[PDB]
């Protein structure tokens, strides 16, 4: 609640392992690159070096656990994602009218990205179509999921 | 660019996918499976950050084109575009 | 990053340089030499666009770091940072 | 005044020449790359292809004069640069107090960027130091140059 809980530190150590592939105790630009790309991002070599340099204490060119904590301490604060999620839905609002039909939602979700099964799409629509009119007012639906 | 558009459609579909799955697993279930929530939160941040990456590349592309336009306009003060 | 900072200082000094020269050549002279104004307008847009490029790269760098922080935070909803 | 003047078109043709190095009548990604870098920018190969594709009519992979006009037509509008110029000065406002001394201005302008001579610096300071106190209130000075 106040910048720290021995429980967080524990989890953050588990996090370090998500980065330190060889668990050699340090994160290199090569390991950081692999993780960033596993998240669908594509940092250049200089950008990887800059991420490390930003919190490179002993300037050895790599990040160790202690340094992996100043980077977090500096940005513990979170903020709601409502507007960004609404914008993601708007990508599929063909006519820019604020609605996406139940049919268009199935067409998007069963074909794009990682996808949902038709049965998962039925469950999502059951919750999103509040009026039962086969249309999803997405600004309202996102407000409800993020409320 | 078709590649950038493609990045947007896939990433946006995934933001819908993971927002739904996080909501379902943290509000429409009797027993919250944190392991599942973590998995979907990882996929959620990945899709949100991919859309941010496309938006920043589009702002970069736009300023590169505005640089060409500004240079062309010199052939015509401190105003730009 | 020292390289990015260096890009900023040089580009910023050039925005000061060319803004001054455009002003001088278009307001503090008896006869406006357009050829000179064009030259300085080209150097002005180049410096302004270099500063925009650094700012966009810094926003990119910042979101890459926020992606690492978001992924680390999954080990701990729809909130991000 | 209204999207066009036969005089502009004339100048824009001179502009095309700033881009068409070999004057072969077309601008390639290679020529665009050379010009963009001459402006201190560093577009990637994909970014160069995207600039061309944005206004690639006959989809031949290059930009010809006619296409070089839709790109301009779409953004003839200009806007004032006051705030951006003020931000450039703020880079040298060491204490973030709104002022840069006449001495610090000489130190910056005779060392960084393309540089001004000490004599040019004297002329700039004469105009910028309105109060004669050896200090430049840069927000005021920029407002005066952009007014
Ligand atoms: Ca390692
Ligand atoms: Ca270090
Ligand atoms: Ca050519
Ligand atoms: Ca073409």
């Amino acid at each position: 609640a106040d910048q720290l809980t021995e429980e967080q530190i524990a989890e953050f150590k588990e996090a370090f392992s998500l980065f330190d592939k060889d668990g050699d105790g340090t994160i290199t630009t090569k390991e950081l690159g692999t993780v960033m790309r596993s998240l669908g991002q594509n940092p250049t070599e200089a950008e990887l070096q800059d991420m490390i340099n930003e919190v490179d204490a002993d300037g050895n060119g790599t990040i160790d656990f202690p340094e992996f904590l100043t980077m977090m301490a500096r940005k513990m604060k979170d903020t709601d994602s409502e507007e960004e999620i609404r914008e993601a839905f708007r990508v599929f609002d063909k006519d820019g009218n604020g609605y996406i039909s139940a049919a268009e939602l199935r067409h998007v979700m069963t074909n794009l990205g990682e996808k949902l099964t038709d049965e998962e799409v039925d469950e999502m629509i059951r919750e999103a179509d509040i009026d039962g009119d086969g249309q999803v007012n997405y600004e309202e639906f996102v407000q409800m999921m993020t409320a | 660019d078709t590649q950038l558009t493609k990045r947007v459609k896939n990433a946006a579909a995934n933001v819908l996918r993971e927002t739904w799955l996080i909501y379902k697993n943290t509000k429409l279930v009797k027993k919250i499976d944190h392991a599942k929530v973590r998995k979907h939160q990882r996929k959620f941040l990945q899709a949100i950050h991919q859309l941010r990456s496309v938006k920043m590349e589009q702002r970069k592309l736009n300023d590169q084109a505005n640089t060409l336009v500004d240079l062309a306009k010199t052939q015509l003060h401190h105003h730009h575009h």
